[PDB]
DNA sequence: AGCGCCTCCCCATGTGGGACCTGGAGAAACAGAGGGTGGAGGGAGCATAGAGAGTCTGTTCTAAGCTGCAAAGCAAAGGCCTGGCGACCTAGGAGACCATGGAGTTCCAGAAAGTGATAGTTATGCAGAGCGAATGGAGGGAATCAGCA
DNA sequence: TGCTGATTCCCTCCATTCGCTCTGCATAACTATCACTTTCTGGAACTCCATGGTCTCCTAGGTCGCCAGGCCTTTGCTTTGCAGCTTAGAACAGACTCTCTATGCTCCCTCCACCCTCTGTTTCTCCAGGTCCCACATGGGGAGGCGCT
């Protein structure tokens, strides 16, 4: 259940540098591609964001955007 | 023994020999079981018995003697059970019931 | 041959006064002819068929009053 | 199954009006008439009039026109009738019986009847009261001033109850009444017979013709055993 | 000519029977041969239908019985079993 | 002069017109549009009188009952005039 | 050594494979194409045995039956199935 | 002595002679002529094969190859002649045409 | 002894019946009439059926017994028979 | 949150149960007022499956098409609400009563 | 008896768009679908789509969609057909048929043939063109591409007029058509036979297939007469 | 602005005058009744198994209850437009009458066509096996609604 | 006018079960064949009745004009049904038992069809009055514009 409140704040503080960032989150989903080949749609973020999704979707959609936040940070 | 019929052994006014023969010939059944025409005949006579004592008593209350078909339309459509068994059947020179919406009468 | 004129706006209204209307718009008498056409059409079809499978050239009531029932429509009166 | 509710006794000054429910249930309610029916001691049962709730047609009789008001309503299945300007001989039970529409049909079902206290054709029954065994015979005569066309019917009715229907159609059974009471005769002429006693037969027993519009009941039979 | 047959004599009869001061018309007539013989077309078509549907090959009265409960309301289904039993009884009773 | 008040002769005519039971059609325009109607399905055929007779009280009945269901949809539409719609709805939930 | 039923499912999957050869058929669609092919038989054989009644006549004919499909078939459903039943009836009065 | 049964030699796939048999047994008249079982196998054949394909063409429009109850349903409910026939018929797991008013859709 | 089963046709499954109907709003009252309306066609058709299986001499409602009911009023169903 | 309009949530029904063809009344209470209705023509009857299932599809296919019957003659008063005169009109249209 | 209204020759700038009315009399409305075909010298008849007034069903050709849209007034018992953005390779004559609603039927009746004037089975005909004297016996074949279940209409059209239908189901005679035109085959191959001609015969013979979805009308045969 | 006494038109009742329709009597004739035969269809017992109650259980999906609110329903005013009412002149319907010729019907022959009985062979229903079409699950994306700008 | 965010519904994939389709066996019913009967084409006269045309007289309809009242639109209030959430309860699916009743088999036996005579019931035809509709007079009642209050 620890597991669920870490991912919980963590999306919550990517939604907060993404709106410091002004990037939407069409912009996540498209910046995937880039940094990985794998383009992710508004859907897919909007449902990461919301914290909703399945526990092994929520887990496989995580360290692309851990990675992300590092490229979003500086580049 | 005089040919006594099989009304009058029933009691009855309507023909079971008719009724027995239109049974028969009218592709029914293979056979008729002798006592259906009797059932046939008294359930017909007591229909009649019905249409037409309510009709003569609608007669009565209109002053006339002879019954007309407006007599019975008047039996008919005055009651439940027997609108309910005629519902689909149009019944010539007989015209409506009286009935008037009540929201269209004035004040 | 025309001869739907012939019900006649007051006819009409005479039919509408024994349904109970009171008040009656204009553009209710062509509806109607058209309504009176329609059932006419269908009941007269079926009651030449049955004349013409009498082999005959002439409807009797017996062919309409067949007519009418097949429609659920059954007329008292006639035979 | 049919039964007709009826409410609570009436303790009503004269010069008022007083309304009569006869809620029903357990049957189609429109398809049959509903007849209401007055019960003094002194001049036995009266028939007042029927509503058919199919057309709200009515119908009274020619001594309680105009004094007794006849109403239906089809949503809570309930009728009512209104008495107005109560003279003091008003002090009766007012019962409501349901009746189909057919005319061999009689008033089959009756209502428990409520006691208001304000603060044609003739049948003659031969035995005012008399007294029977516990296996003896009953034989009641209820001969009539005018014909009718076997449309008689008779009733039994216990002390402090409604009546109960025995015999309509002047020959046939009620729903549930034993073969022992067997009714007969025609046109003027008619009779009601119990076969062997109980002691449940201890009950006042009457006459009632259909067969003309005034509905008339006879002067009825007490008949008590042991 | 050709002798079609009818109801009229009988209709007459029930109609003395039932009222006999009251006459009635020949369109009232026609009215009610039309209504016997619709009303005998659906009792015997539905005890048609009854011994069809139970594998009989005979129309007794217990087939016109369950047709009458069948077509006819309830109390008007009630009183016309009535008068079919009772002569139905009284046919067997007086041969 | 006097003069009735719309409304009056229209419930006056109701009541007649329930009272009465004989046809409201003319004979011979009945006729005339029974034998072109007929004439579509057969070049040269005959008429009984009963048949047309027949044909004229089932039109009339048949009109008089979707004039009662029309009247009833007028008034469920909060309306004392009928409209074509009314005979339309009618004719809809009537299956026709 | 219970009795067997009869049905009109084999003739209407023959029907079904000539129409539509790579298309199958569920058991409640062929349920709802026996109740439709037995109404449809009791209402033309009945239309068929009232006119032949009406005509005193004593046996059903494909005269009868054509009259019954122009009587109880819509226009073009009726024009088609009389010239389907005609074309029957002269290919079978030919061999 | 041989083969040819009467549904082949009128070139049927209905059955001549159990339809034949079914207007013999069914009490409709007395006698039954030998083209009235051709004729009414053929109507019956004919609507049969109507009916099927136009409920195969609504199960090819829905990517399915299975004739559900809901295709026939589709394909008849959606022609004025065989709605006009099948009219009074209720259709077990068909449903209804999907429509909606057009006054209720939001503008 | 079964008593007061109409309720278990629920306000959702009028509301269902209602959707396939096409019906967008339902007013509050709706719920009973369609309970007594229901009823009241149900003891139509049951009561033709029981009176179907009374003349076979049975004890069992069969769905042919239905079929015949329907039919007889009017509300020819397929599928499930005949 | 996040809510919708009313009527919006309503279409989609119309749309969702449209298309399907199962039935919409659960099963053991309707069989359960076949058999309590049953109970008061003939004692100790006792149904089959078919039947009673019968019975539902003919029961639904009744209030389905009274329902669309009703919502006509809601939208003919210049409403989306259907009402109890709605139905009461319908029945008396259809000869129901 | 049936006729199909139409509307005069449009002559249409660019840009804009043109309707069509098909004002119908003479049968039921709804229980017929009304088909739109277009003629054009460069590549003859082929189907553009239908409208079924019964529930107001389109169907459109794949390469007519969007290009033309279909609609249906059933108070004055009119279709109506838009087209849209008209380009040069539009100029055409229109032509509205009814068709019944069963597979079987075909578009038995024709519009007269709007004239607009701009400022899948393939059909295989053998003979483009052919000669023949007052009496001789003329075939001809319409081999198709796929396999069509005996789907297939013969029609005949005079020059400036509309066509007219001679066989449906590739066999069947329409309505007023004499015994000189026999329809055969079945398939893929079909073939029209004319017995014994007259003066009327000089005319264009197509074949059209309502098998498929998208209806292909043939390439058609002229036939001239001595 | 509010009822009410005159005016007026319409309906309901009474009293003859006949004209039409119903009621009643006589003669064919045909169909219902009587009686004797013979073959069934349909009853009574008797048994077995399919099947329909009846109960337990675990679940999870659906119903029930509450809340905020928005939009649909309802009432009130106002306007205009569209039917109702009355007058009048005329065309068409209603009723009666005659001619007629084309049609519906009864009469008799007989010839094609349907029925009835038998054998048996072929078509069809019922039971069993095996793939395929069809559900469910899981994502994934396109479409659409609703609130902020 | 957006548009960005959030739900929701349609597209694919992949095992996974359930059911449809094919095959084999028995048995019942469909057909070929012959003898018999009997229904109905097919002329044919023959009456009859529906059409067509004439004629006259009313009277119902078509047209027009005027007005009121009813229907439609707008605005405002309110109220109630909807969308959504939380909790629990009962429907459902499976798994048994347990009787019970529906169905088939056999015996036989009562009764219904069939046929031949016959007579008496019914239907067709024709008179005779009684029921009733029309014409006219009288009176009550309901509707509706004007006076005094």
């Amino acid at each position: 259940k620890a597991l669920q409140k870490e991912l919980e704040q963590f999306a919550k503080l990517l939604k907060q540098k993404r709106i410091t960032l002004g990037y939407t989150q069409a912009d996540v989903g498209l910046t995937l591609g880039v940094l990985f080949g794998k383009v992710f749609s508004q859907t897919t973020i909007c449902r990461f964001e919301a914290l909703q999704l399945s526990f092994k979707n929520m887990c496989k959609l995580r360290p692309l955007l851990q990675k992300w936040v590092e490229e979003a940070d500086n580049n | 023994a005089k040919a006594k019929s099989r009304s009058s052994r029933a009691g009855l006014q309507f023909p079971v020999g008719r009724v027995h023969r239109l049974l028969r010939k009218g592709n029914y059944a293979e056979r008729v079981g002798a006592g259906a025409p009797v059932y046939m005949a008294a359930v017909l006579e007591y229909l009649t018995a019905e249409i037409l004592e309510l009709a003569g008593n609608a007669a009565r209350d209109n002053k006339k003697t002879r019954i007309i078909p407006r007599h019975l339309q008047l039996a008919i459509r005055n009651d439940e059970e027997l609108n309910k068994l005629l519902g689909k059947v149009t019944i010539a020179q007989g015209g409506v019931l009286p009935n008037i919406q009540a929201v269209l009468l004035p004040k | 041959r025309d001869n739907i004129q012939g019900i006649t706006k007051p006819a009409i209204r005479r039919l509408a006064r024994r349904g109970g209307v009171k008040r009656i718009s204009g553009l209710i008498y062509e509806e109607t002819r058209g309504v009176l056409k329609v059932f006419l059409e269908n009941v007269i079809r079926d009651a030449v068929t049955y004349t013409e499978h009498a082999k005959r050239k002439t409807v009797t009531a017996m062919d309409v009053v067949y007519a009418l029932k097949r429609q659920g429509r059954t007329l008292y009166g006639f035979g | 199954e049919v039964q007709l509710q009826q409410s609570g006794p009436e303790l009503v000054e004269p010069g008022t009006s007083v309304k009569m429910p006869c809620k029903a249930s357990g049957y189609t309610f429109t398809s049959y008439t509903i007849q209401w029916v007055k019960q003094t001691p002194r001049q036995g049962l009266e028939w007042i009039g029927y509503i058919y709730p199919y057309n709200a047609g009515t119908k009274y009789n020619e001594k309680f026109k105009g004094k007794a008001t006849l109403t239906s309503d089809k949503s809570s299945s309930t009728v009512y009738m209104e008495l107005s300007s109560l003279t003091s001989e008003d002090s009766a039970v007012y019962y409501c019986a349901r009746k189909s529409s057919r005319l061999r049909s009689t008033l089959d079902y009756w209502g428990q009847g409520t006691s208001v206290t304000v603060s044609d054709i003739k049948m003659t029954q031969s035995p005012s009261s008399m007294h029977a065994s516990l296996g003896e015979r009953v034989t009641i005569t209820c001969k009539a001033s005018q014909d009718i066309r076997s449309y008689l019917s008779w009733y039994q009715q216990k002390p402090w109850k409604s009546p109960k229907t025995l015999i309509y159609y002047a020959t046939s059974l009620a729903d549930g009444v034993p073969s022992r009471f067997s009714g007969s005769g025609s046109g003027q002429d008619f009779s009601l017979t119990i076969n062997n006693l109980e002691s449940d037969d201890t009950a006042t027993y009457y006459c009632l013709q259909h067969g003309e519009s005034p509905y008339t009941f006879g002067s009825g039979t007490k008949l008590e055993i042991k | 000519r050709s002798r079609k047959e009818s109801y009229s004599i009988y209709v007459y009869k029930v109609l003395k029977q039932v009222h006999p001061d009251t006459g009635i018309s020949s369109k009232a007539m026609g009215i009610m041969n039309s209504f016997v013989n619709d009303i005998f077309e659906r009792i015997a078509g539905e005890a048609s239908r009854l011994a069809h549907y139970n594998k009989r090959s005979t129309i007794t009265s217990r087939e016109i019985q369950t047709a009458v409960r069948l077509l006819l309301p309830g109390e008007l289904a009630k009183h016309a079993v009535s008068e079919g039993t009772k002569a139905v009884t009284k046919y067997t009773s007086s041969k | 002069p006097h003069r009735y008040r719309p409304g009056t002769v229209a419930l006056r005519e109701i009541r007649r017109y329930q009272k009465s039971t004989e046809l409201l059609i003319r004979k011979l325009p009945f006729q005339r549009l029974v034998r072109e109607i007929a004439q579509d399905f057969k070049t040269d055929l005959r008429f009984q009188s009963s048949a047309v007779m027949a044909l004229q009280e089932a039109c009339e009945a048949y009109l008089v009952g979707l004039f009662e269901d029309t009247n009833l949809c007028a008034i469920h539409a909060k309306r004392v005039t009928i409209m074509p719609k009314d005979i339309q709805l009618a004719r809809r939930i009537r299956g026709e």
